[PDB]
């Protein structure tokens, strides 16, 4: 306050910095943590072979 | 948003007798339902653990 | 639900060949008059799909709107000698009827008009399978079914019911089971098509937008209570007409805003006009969809 | 009390009511698709005519 | 020490042209007459701002005061043909007319003063467009913003609106969208100044001092809370007049007092001074500042 002016300053976080900071596609240990190809929501690529059953 | 349950999903398409084509997915050990019975999965593949720290 | 309770659009009229004794209050619809075939579809409790969606046509209003034919015969009689055709596809439907009712009106299996009648001077029962000899009989007909119609053009005639393992669902026929029967109550929606029959669903996810139609607009005039205005004289963007409307933005942006020359405020429906259903993963307008209380016959062998 | 064991009596005796749900329908001995009610009336006697201070 | 709210400063007049006939009460304005054009300035929960501004000029005072320009026809015709000019302007004003009022006026965005009204028998809608039937009709002008008016003359031609995100508010066409238009009413203040047009800001910061001019005083007449009374009547300091006034140091301090030999107990009036905006960062002295609500088009695409 300065009796008739008001200067108000927010020191918030962009977060459009971190965002483009460390985007996928990222190399986290052995795996490749990337996008979705389908639904909506971060996914994971490995390595290995399948081994499921149906 | 944050990961506490890496769950191994399979894309997986479903092309019926007639030749409709659906496509849906598995994970875990989830069901799911079509037009002639329901599939689901038996066993998963490797597991990504330890995701509360990102 | 739906605020519009008794304001029918359109025609608005409910009444069938052969019990045309109640035009003086159900042709047409409005807020004052005692309907008989309009009344007890506004009963808490008893029909709340039709309570969900009320801005839409009802079966005998899409009778008389060019939209659902008739049977033959449309109004079958339920103590006629030598047997009657509406009998069968009426003892497998487990509905209840209040007592003082004549006609009990349904949907048949080509998605037609089938409907009965008690000769004068005969009522119905619990179950209102049969009439019987004799407060004051209504003057009209009792909807066995809780749906709604409305005006689509979306063919659907190769989307057939496909429930496994029941034999006879409802009323049609899926194949003849000739071994071991199972026959329960349970409570299965139908979906009714453009050139088709009456389709049965396991679930039902309805969808409510609007579009251009003037079935999704309202409008009403001042003058020294609520009076309705007609929506078909509303003027298009560079047409013709007969009386200016004027609106907010979601009517402005379809029709044209004379606002100096308009005559009646005009204001947007509370979402109506183009109701799809979820059938076979897309998306699907569908004519006649309730959700009845019938009968089911699965298999068991 | 069971209403299918009311007219036996309340006499003196450590016993207890249990019932369990059974099936229904033609197929078990039925006439309506609801589960039916099975009324277990369990009454404890005594077997030797002597007995211990223990 | 609590100022009232129909104490006019100035000549006190709220009348137009073609709705003048309630001079016989609004011309002046005081506790005598009930003006149709200020009875609603005055009700609580309706129009904040006037009522905590109370000892300002109005709209209609700064036009009767040769502050505000006048538009030309200054009265448009509603139910006229060849079109309406005061149409153009006003269909994106979210206005509410209540009943009996006839005519309504508004600040365009040329700066001017325009009014609408109803030729006999008519009279205002819900949305303040069109025109209908109906009891009384009050011959004066509904005001439909919120807005303050004071004494000045400086100059502001090199200030616009300079909002963020919009690209067209009212019919004023501000910066140049290629893409899609949010078609939407909202809440924004605005400030008008001399040789300019309406300019609208998102914020503003008002400043309130307090000085020894004569709209700063309230009076309470008796023989010789209360009544009110004339403050023009009252004699300055060092000299005489026509009566005598007194108060306390406040009143004193600026006038003169003869204690037993005056007729009114003046005081301090808690709610007048210079009300100055701050555009730009820059501290200006507007003419009229207001607070309605436009149809501001935000971009989309």
């Amino acid at each position: 306050p300065m009796i008739d002016q008001l200067e108000c300053t927010t020191n918030l976080i962009d977060p459009f910095v971190v965002f483009e900071r460390g985007s996928l596609p990222q190399t986290r240990n052995d795996k490749t943590f990337a996008a979705s190809k389908g639904n909506r929501g971060v996914q994971a690529f490995s390595k290995g072979s399948v081994q499921a059953d149906l | 948003f944050n990961c506490i349950d890496w769950v191994h999903k399979l894309t997986l398409e479903i092309t019926d007798f007639d030749g409709s084509v659906s496509t849906i997915d598995l994970g875990a050990s989830s069901s799911r339902f079509t037009n002639w019975g329901s599939v689901s999965l038996s066993l998963d593949a490797e597991g990504i653990s330890g995701s509360n720290s990102f | 639900e739906d605020p519009h309770l008794r304001n029918r659009p359109g025609k608005g009229h409910n009444y069938i060949d052969g019990m045309t004794q109640e035009d003086a209050t159900c042709k047409p619809v409005t807020y004052a008059g005692a309907c008989s075939s309009f009344d007890v579809l506004l009963e808490k409790g008893k029909f709340p799909l039709f309570q969900s969606y009320a801005h839409h046509r009802t079966l005998l209003e899409a009778v008389h709107d060019t939209i659902i034919a008739k049977a033959d015969p449309p109004s079958c009689d339920l103590q006629s000698a030598h047997g009657n055709p509406c009998m069968k596809e009426k003892l497998v439907m487990k509905t209840h009827c209040p007592n003082d009712y004549q006609s009990a009106h349904y949907l048949n299996n080509d998605g037609k008009m089938a409907s009965v009648k008690c000769p004068p001077k005969y009522e119905l029962t619990e179950d209102c399978n049969f009439c019987r000899q004799m407060a004051s009989l209504k003057k009209g007909s009792y909807p066995l079914q809780d749906l709604f119609c409305q005006s689509s053009e979306d063919d659907g005639s190769k989307l057939k019911t496909k429930m496994k393992g029941v034999c006879e669902v409802g009323v049609q026929a899926l194949k003849k089971c000739d071994g071991q029967l199972s026959t329960a109550h349970e409570v299965v929606p139908f979906a009714v098509f453009k050139n088709s029959k009456k389709v049965y669903l396991d679930k039902l996810d309805l969808k409510t937008e609007e579009n251009l139609l003037p079935d999704s607009f309202v409008c009403f005039e001042h003058k020294g209570e609520l009076k309705s205005f007609d929506i078909s004289q509303c003027p298009k963007i560079g047409g013709h007409g007969s009386k200016k409307c004027t609106g907010d933005a979601a009517f402005c942006s379809a029709y044209e805003c004379t606002a100096q020359y308009a005559n009646a405020y005009c204001s947007h429906a509370n979402g109506s006009g183009i109701v799809q259903i979820q059938v076979s993963g897309v998306w699907k307008k569908p004519l006649c969809v309730g959700y009845e209380r019938v009968v089911v016959k699965r298999e068991l062998s | 009390t069971s209403a299918e064991f009311s007219f036996v009596g309340e006499s003196t005796t450590m016993r207890e009511n249990k019932c369990f749900e059974q099936c229904g329908g033609w197929g078990c001995g039925c006439f309506n698709v609801n589960p039916s009610c099975l009324f277990v009336h369990t009454y404890l006697q005594s077997v030797r005519k002597e007995a211990l201070r223990v």
